């Protein structure tokens, strides 16, 4: 356990997840009836601003299988929350054009490291080379 | 079609989905393939919605006698049993008239 | 394994029955592939294996015995 | 959200339950009254909710059933909420020979109006009249007594089955009547080619019949 | 019943040839561009093997 | 004009756009009164089977904030839903920590190029290294 | 459309067997706690769908529930 919890802000991302996910037209309930999937949905979206209640809501009418979808998509909320506060912790997301992709991704995979760790050393190689020639 | 280029082609599909959209709005679930088979990623959505226009069409046949479930062939019975309901509407509004 | 991998290949690249591919399974006679088939198969076969064939023996190649023969 | 009909009711069933043709339908059909062709507006509302009925009727371990003959009708089950009822043997001739009426040539001419008298001449043509007659009274013996009290009881049967409605009464006439495609399924046993001792117990499992 | 016939005719007529229309264009065209890019790949493997 | 402007297409699109920004929250109307904008709103919602109307619909009760957006957005569905066809027009995504991230735009702004040309020249000397070690 | 409470009170669970008994004549007293309950509850739309019917839907003095027919 690296990043500390906080239910009133979990609680508020899983609510808000959810009801994102419902406006999307996922089925957030395990009620195949219409009438107590909307029902357990009215309960949801009177249940705002609750996260000892929207735990149990989510423990009783919760689809089965968006359990791990939630799950890692809280992970990741959390990881990027706690990630956002320094420069240095941040990411930056950029779009290669396939070819150059295709070809970072084969150096990485054929040597074992991350695109970040890649770059890092091809960098530090063309930096070499610099002070090589000069 | 063979002749034509892309550009007309492309046209062409656009104006029949424009039709679609009209022809489509009552439907949800064939709509919502409609809809669907609009991501260029997979071309082959196409064909499968259109295999669900036919799976549509071969449930709204009336009928034992209109059960060519082949939509293209239904139409000339159809059109058959329509010639024969106007002689008996002619027949009808000669008798209410009388 | 590479003796199913060349059925997957052939199968999806003709769109005939895997059951219809046999090891003596001629690709034009038995699976139909005509010209721009075949052609298209071996380039399918090419890409699988991340490998390249002469174009001689290439074409000589017309079975799915011989595809494999090839291939392995 | 909240006050909104789906949280409890489908909107189709709804509205099909506030119809105005649906207190009567339902008190018919809970009576055990059969819906044909011939009450077009019932029949029709039956037919455009008629998946919504089934489910709601299911709350009362009772099938509303569509025979394709095109006629519904409940059949209640064995943990029924609403009691279950078997017509009598006697119902069973007057229905068979109503059955054959209906599909009868022979009275073509009558148009489909018919009258008891001539439904009990068919009845002693095609049933074994003294073996038949046994049932109205143990010790008939062709008596006319006894003759009188089986026409008597065809009629009351005939009646009851008109409160089903297998057959309507003309609208000024009781003693006329015109029969109903419900009759068919006083041929359910038959309508289908295979052995009559397996049908019985087919249908018997089903619950649409059971024996005496 | 001549018009809910009507109707139906109408209906299956629009429908098929809308989807014929919409569908067989885009694979008419899908063809045409497999066709011209097998040919364009000939000559690129050509000139690489020599 | 590089990419085909396909009106039955764009035109969904919009309507797309349109109520998305609408559940969002946001105020897509240029109506200030609560009772024409939910009007507007609903007006635009029974256009969804009519996109044809939805130009119109824009120029009777689009707000005037969204017009560069949606210029921007309906411009860039546009070249990336023609750029799908093909792989070797496609664009992939990748995340990259902030120290790399920086060395790399410091370096690709000293060489006047974007990321992907940077990243060319980058891999190309790398490789340049391996084929003489390899010829 | 449906009155929703009238909606809320027919979709409960308890609503078919209590429908049942009523339309038997049964007389809901105290006794019957969730019945009793749930009549309490939902009568001022219980009286309209039975009225519906043509019937009247009761509340005696003492308490217990009932439905008397009219004439219709
Ligand atoms: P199919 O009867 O359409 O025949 C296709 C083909 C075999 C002619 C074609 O695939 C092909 O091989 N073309 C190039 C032939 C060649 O060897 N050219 C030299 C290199 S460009």
């Amino acid at each position: 356990m690296k990043y500390q919890q906080l239910e009133n802000l979990e609680c508020g991302w899983k609510w808000a997840y959810l009801i994102r996910k419902h406006q999307e037209g996922e089925p957030i309930t395990k009620y195949i009836e219409n009438s107590a999937a909307h029902a357990a949905v009215d309960k949801l979206i009177k249940l705002e601003s609750e996260p000892v209640r929207v735990l149990e809501w989510i423990e009783q009418h919760m689809n089965p299988d968006l359990f791990n979808r939630m799950k890692q998509t809280i992970r990741a909320r959390r990881k990027r929350h706690f990630n956002a506060e320094h420069q240095h912790t941040r990411k930056k997301s950029i779009d290669l054009d396939f070819p150059v992709w295709h070809r970072l991704s084969a150096l990485s995979q054929r040597r074992g490291n991350t695109l970040s760790e890649t770059i890092v050393q091809l960098i530090e190689d063309a930096e070499r080379k610099e002070k090589y020639a000069n | 079609l063979a002749y034509m280029e892309g550009g007309a082609l492309r046209s062409m599909s656009d104006k029949a989905l424009g039709a679609l959209r009209l022809a489509v709005a009552d439907n949800e679930h064939l709509r919502d393939a409609l809809r669907l088979s609009e991501d260029p990623k997979r071309p082959e959505r196409k064909v499968q919605f259109f295999i669900a226009v036919y799976q549509h069409l071969r449930e709204r046949i009336r009928q034992d006698i209109i059960r060519t479930d082949d939509p293209v062939d239904a139409i000339e019975q159809m059109e058959i049993e329509l010639a024969r309901l106007t002689e008996e509407l002619t027949a009808r509004e000669q008798k209410l008239a009388i | 394994t590479i003796e199913e991998r060349v059925k997957k290949i052939i199968g999806e690249q003709l769109g005939v029955k895997q059951e219809e591919v046999t090891n003596n399974a001629s690709f034009v006679e038995d699976l139909g592939a005509d010209s721009l088939d075949t052609v298209e198969l071996v380039m399918a076969l090419e890409e699988e294996f991340d490998t390249e064939i002469p174009d001689e023996e290439a074409e000589k190649i017309t079975t799915v015995q011989a595809a494999i023969d090839y291939i392995n | 959200s909240s006050t909104h009909i789906e949280q409890f009711m489908p909107v189709k069933l709804a509205q099909a339950l506030a119809n105005s043709l649906f207190p009567e339908l339902d008190s018919q059909l809970r009576a055990g009254r059969h819906i044909g062709i011939d009450d077009l507006d019932n029949h029709a509302f039956l037919m455009d909710f008629q998946e919504q009925l089934e489910e709601f009727y299911a709350r009362y371990n009772v099938e509303l059933i569509r025979a394709p003959e095109g006629f519904f009708y409940l059949r209640p089950r064995s943990t029924t909420l609403i009691p279950r009822s078997v017509l009598s043997e006697l119902d069973m001739m007057v229905g068979k020979i109503l059955c054959y009426l209906y599909l009868s040539p022979e009275r073509l001419a009558n148009q489909g109006i018919f009258t008891s008298q001539e439904l009990y001449e068919e009845l002693i043509s095609l049933a074994d009249e003294g073996k038949l007659m046994k049932f109205v009274n143990q010790r008939s013996s062709g008596s006319d007594l006894d003759k009188q009290k089986l026409q008597e009881k065809v009629r009351t049967t005939l009646n009851r089955l008109r409160r089903l409605g297998m057959v309507y009464f003309l609208p000024n006439n009781n003693n006329k009547f015109t029969i109903t495609e419900a009759v068919f399924r006083f041929g359910a046993d038959v309508r289908s080619g295979d052995d009559p001792r397996e049908i019985q117990l087919r249908m018997i499992r089903d619950g649409e019949a059971m024996p005496v | 019943a001549i018009r809910v016939t009507q109707s139906d005719r109408d209906l299956f007529k629009h429908l098929i040839t809308e989807a014929t229309s919409y569908v067989s264009a885009d694979y008419m065209r899908h063809a045409n561009e497999r066709r011209t890019h097998l040919d364009e790949a000939l000559a690129l493997r050509g000139e690489l093997f020599g």
